[PDB]
RNA sequence: UUAAAGUUGCUGCAGUUAAAAAGCUCGUAGUUGGAUCU
RNA sequence: GCGCAAGACGGACCAGAGCGAAAGCAUUUGCCAAGAAUGUUUUCAUUAAUCAAGAACGAAAGUCGGAGGUUCGAAGACGAUCAGAUACCGUCGUAGUUCCGACCAUAAACGAUGCCGACCGGCGAUGCGGCGGCGUUAUUCCCAUGACCCGCCGGGCAGCUUCCGGGAAACCAAAGUCUUUGGGUUCCGGGGGGAGUAUGGUUGCAAAGCUGAAACUUAAAGGAAUUGACGGAAGGGCACCACC
């Protein structure tokens, strides 16, 4: 948001954001990811702003509709709890998901079977998705993340703070984005909100 | 010890992920779908390829396996996927926040929010394990 | 070449340790360099508690323990399996073995 | 770069890191080169135009790269005051 | 080893000094 | 002890630009550490700084524009003449078309080329590439 | 980091420092104002006094030296000067 | 005998494991020495 | 079992904890002088860093005289084992081990890494001093004061992690900031042996310490890491041509 009054986060957004228990993050905290966070509550939580949290929401939407063919974005998660919502943003902007454990030598080895060539990749959890985020420093890969107060930012170009552990929060962050892309490229209107509800996106345990 | 091989199981895992709408749970007739479809050699490859196959398809009913693939399975899960309740989890009458929190949201010129209820916080400052 | 950090021992900061002498041998090893075990028992084994219960005048009597610490050199910890070799990456493991499971 | 005739004898001219002034050489294969797009100030979808970043895999090994790209966002307008 | 050898060296020497004195 | 300040400068200038850094604070300042930075500054390889005064020695904070390969000092001030100056480039320049050596003469602290054109000699400061 | 302002540090910033180690050398002691609850004179005492100070003529002792900052009695009031 | 020898190293070498930092501290000569004045 | 005495020794608490220039330092209490760190809007005002000569201390063993001699124990005397044992095992046991006063000046005396100063990534702990902050506890209260809890600052012993950079590598936040080569200064090395030997000088009661060659001989000796082979090194598996 270039301080637009049109991109700026409306309270029916702020409300999303404390029910699923994105501002609250972790016990520890890296040193890279100090400029996010608001203040440290005694219990030892760290609160994450949700004003940066939308800034970088939405520069990570910008580098995404740069993006001329939908199908370069790869998204990925590794955790159950980022499957639902990385194969429900792919079904909505065109994007390649991948679901599950990611195979070394995707992006490095140009005879195996599921080899591609992304263009930008956006990963749920920096921690856990290691592998694809490391891999794309030998191929030219920008990285987009979701990050929490403990997250590493190596090979991280747009960190976006946020929870990224509760089911609520990953399913409400990716559903968020989503949405921002698409209001962006032009597809749906910014006034009526949009009829696809977050629960689309969440992780049941069964 | 009676244990397959990889060629029987890649050629029933094949069988079932191409042929699922005919293939059931009875031996007698998948050794007889097998026969017509797949060309197989002798009767005891053929046997052995289409025992697995209904040991295999019991396991799918359980739920889903992670070497096969079958698009009617796909709309399934979209189906079940496709779920959304009546009325949302992120939808609160009301919300708990911290005091820290609320100030956060001040800072936000979100201090007319009318969900929101300051709660109180844990006094003792003891959030650590006890080391040794 | 080297093989520990440490040298082997636990010595930092300064220059000299009593010595102590080795459970087994009577050998003189640094005392921060000697393997230590505190043992715990009791007096008598699980083959003679049946048989000394039935001969005790005290109702609910606990019997008693035996604590004994115990100072082993580098050969002796070795050569009766209190101490095993392991490989170059696994010795810096320095957590207690899982026993208390 | 250039001879005294004024004529340019360079095979080619690299890039240069928009945070750390440093040349992307032939084989930086950590190197990347991002596009963030720019919107209307009405109605905010997408104009057909971008900003242009490349950062060095030097510093994007260190971890500089995520604070690197908000400042230079910053700088630009794109990212708003704090 | 060569503490031996040091020790051995050293003997030698102990009955040199006996046998080449300034009184010879 | 602290020995030859301008040395001290000097390193820790070297050291932050090698870790991709826009500023650096040099302490103590001193009037040849201004002047050497001043130096630079007019080649295009440092940019603006600034003297914080503390009632003592005061401090510099010095901007980068990452355009610095090396800043070194001499130790010991060899006096230079200006037969000699010609030996001393070829053994600290990268080369011919790049690069200064930073002197002190009785006309003032300047670079080798300076001090050609002025036809003085001087004592050798340090070097900068 | 990689982009401190070394020039402008915050408030809390300096305050945290060592007080050689800030921008500008300061003391972390004060001059404070005390008064005894008998007497009626009142007494400027250093922080960090390191000799009991007591009373002219009234004949009170209004701090006792510690290993820091000076220790009041009890009943003696105090405030920072300016 | 010179270069090769950056294997005598001022330019310009080495001293944890290959050759090698005195057991440790004091201390005279020697060597070196913080801002600051148009 | 109850007493008496003699000398030696300070267990368990005891830690990758503390102190000291290093050797080194552990029962209570008292006296004597000393010391670091922290605190400081005190004082002097360059008074400093490293050091030929020259000095102080310096484990253990060893040498001279006095005292005492529990235990252990070079030498020695035996009993075993063994093909042989002048050894490893066992029984005794001299000097010594202890104290007082003089010599001796050596150790894998090691972090195998001189000292002083600047810059260069994170994280959690720990010892000391100081500063701040909810709340527990010294029983119900006044404040300080202690024991916990959460942080910040300085000086210490260390630990984990890292594509900081180095290196032959092992590895090292120093062993980094080195062909992009200069902060100050002391000592010391130049293929392997002969050889730390001979000789001269010097110190010492002695044993020995310090300084210290050459003739001659030799094409390698050596350091890291890698595949095997082997181990009277540790863990697993299989076989009626293995056992049960
Ligand atoms: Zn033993």
């Amino acid at each position: 948001s270039g301080a637009l009054d049109v991109l700026q986060m409306k309270e029916e957004d702020v409300l999303k954001f404390l029910a699923a228990g994105t501002h609250l993050g972790g016990t520890n905290l890296d040193f890279q990811m100090e400029q996010y966070i608001y203040k440290r509550k005694s219990d030892g939580i760290y609160i994450i702003n949700l004003k940066r949290t939308w800034e970088k929401l939405l520069l990570a939407a910008r580098a995404i509709v740069a993006i001329e063919n939908p199908a370069d974005v790869s998204v990925i998660s590794s955790r159950n709890t980022g499957q639902r919502a990385v194969l429900k943003f792919a079904a909505a902007t065109g994007a390649t998901p991948i679901a599950g454990r990611f195979t070394p030598g995707t992006f490095t080895n140009q005879i195996q079977a599921a080899f591609r060539e992304p263009r930008l990749l956006v990963v749920t959890d920096p921690r856990a998705d290691h592998q694809p985020l490391t891999e794309a420093s030998y191929v030219n890969l920008p990285t987009i993340a979701l990050c929490n107060t403990d997250s590493p930012l190596r090979y991280v170009d747009i960190a976006i703070p946020c929870n990224n552990k509760g089911a609520h929060s990953v399913g409400l962050m990716w559903w968020m984005l989503a949405r921002e892309v698409l209001r962006m490229r032009g597809t749906i209107s910014r006034e009526h909100p949009w009829e696809v509800m977050p629960d689309l996106y969440f992780y049941r345990d069964p | 010890g009676r244990v397959r091989t990889k060629t029987v199981k890649k050629a029933a895992r094949v069988i079932i992920e191409k042929y699922y709408t005919r293939l059931g749970n009875d031996f007698h007739t998948n050794k007889r779908v097998c026969e017509e479809i797949a060309i197989i050699p002798s009767k005891k490859l053929r046997n052995k390829i289409a025992g697995y196959v209904t040991h295999l398809m019991k396991r799918i009913q359980r739920g889903p396996v992670r070497g096969i693939s079958i698009k009617l399975q796909e709309e399934e899960r979209e189906r079940r996927d496709n779920y959304v309740p009546e009325v949302s989890a992120l939808d609160q009458e009301i919300i708990e926040v911290d005091p820290d929190t609320k100030e956060m949201l001040k800072l936000l010129d979100f201090g007319s929010l009318s969900n929101l209820q300051v709660t109180q916080p844990t006094v003792g400052m003891n959030f650590k394990t006890p080391r040794g | 070449t080297k093989k520990r950090r440490n040298n082997g021992r636990a010595k930092k900061g300064r220059g000299h340790v009593q010595p102590i002498r080795c459970t087994n041998c009577a050998r003189c090893v640094p005392k921060d360099k000697a393997i230590k075990k505190f043992v715990i028992r009791n007096i008598v084994e699980a083959a003679a508690v049946r048989d000394i219960s039935e001969a005790s005048v005290f109702d609910a009597y606990v019997l008693p323990k035996l604590y004994v610490k115990l100072h082993y050199c580098v050969s002796c910890a070795i050569h009766s399996k209190v101490v095993r070799n392991r490989s170059r990456e696994a010795r810096k493991d320095r957590t207690p073995p899982p026993r208390f499971r | 770069m250039q001879n005294d005739a004024g004529e340019f004898v360079d095979l080619y001219v690299p890039r240069k890191c928009s945070a750390s002034n440093r040349i992307i050489g032939a084989k930086d294969h950590a190197s990347i080169q991002m596009n963030v797009a720019e919107v209307d100030k009405v109605t905010g979808r997408f104009n057909g135009q971008f900003k242009t970043y490349a950062i060095c895999g030097a510093i994007r090994r260190m971890g500089e790269s995520d604070d690197s790209i908000l400042r230079l966002a910053k700088a630009d307008g794109i990212v708003s005051k704090n | 080893r060569a503490k031996w050898r040091k020790k051995r060296m050293r003997r030698l020497k102990r009955k040199r000094r006996k046998m080449r004195q300034r009184s010879k | 002890v602290r020995m030859n300040v301008l040395a001290d400068a000097l390193k820790s200038i070297n050291n932050a630009e090698k870790r991709g850094k826009r500023q650096v604070l040099i302490r103590p300042c001193s009037k040849v550490i201004v002047r050497f930075l001043t130096v630079m500054m007019k080649h295009g390889y440092i940019g603006e700084f600034e003297i914080i005064d503390d009632h003592r020695a005061g401090k510099i904070v010095v901007n980068l524009t990452g355009r610095l390969n090396k800043c070194g000092v001499i130790s010991p001030r060899f006096d230079v003449q200006l037969k000699d100056l010609e030996k001393w480039q070829n053994n600290l320049l990268p080369s011919r078309q790049f690069g200064f050596i930073v002197l002190t003469t009785s006309a003032g602290i300047m670079d080798h080329e300076e001090a050609r054109r002025k036809h003085t000699g001087g004592k050798i400061l340090g070097f900068f590439f | 980091p990689l982009a401190k302002d070394l020039l402008h540090p915050s408030p809390e910033e300096e305050k945290r420092k060592h007080k050689k180690k800030r921008l500008v050398q300061s003391p972390n002691s004060y001059f404070m104002d005390v008064k005894c609850p008998g007497c009626y004179k009142i007494t400027t005492v250093f922080s960090h006094a390191q000799t009991v100070v007591l009373c002219v003529g009234c004949s009170t002792v209004l701090c006792q030296p510690t290993g820091g900052k000076a220790r009041l009695t009890e009943g003696c009031s105090f405030r920072r000067k300016q």
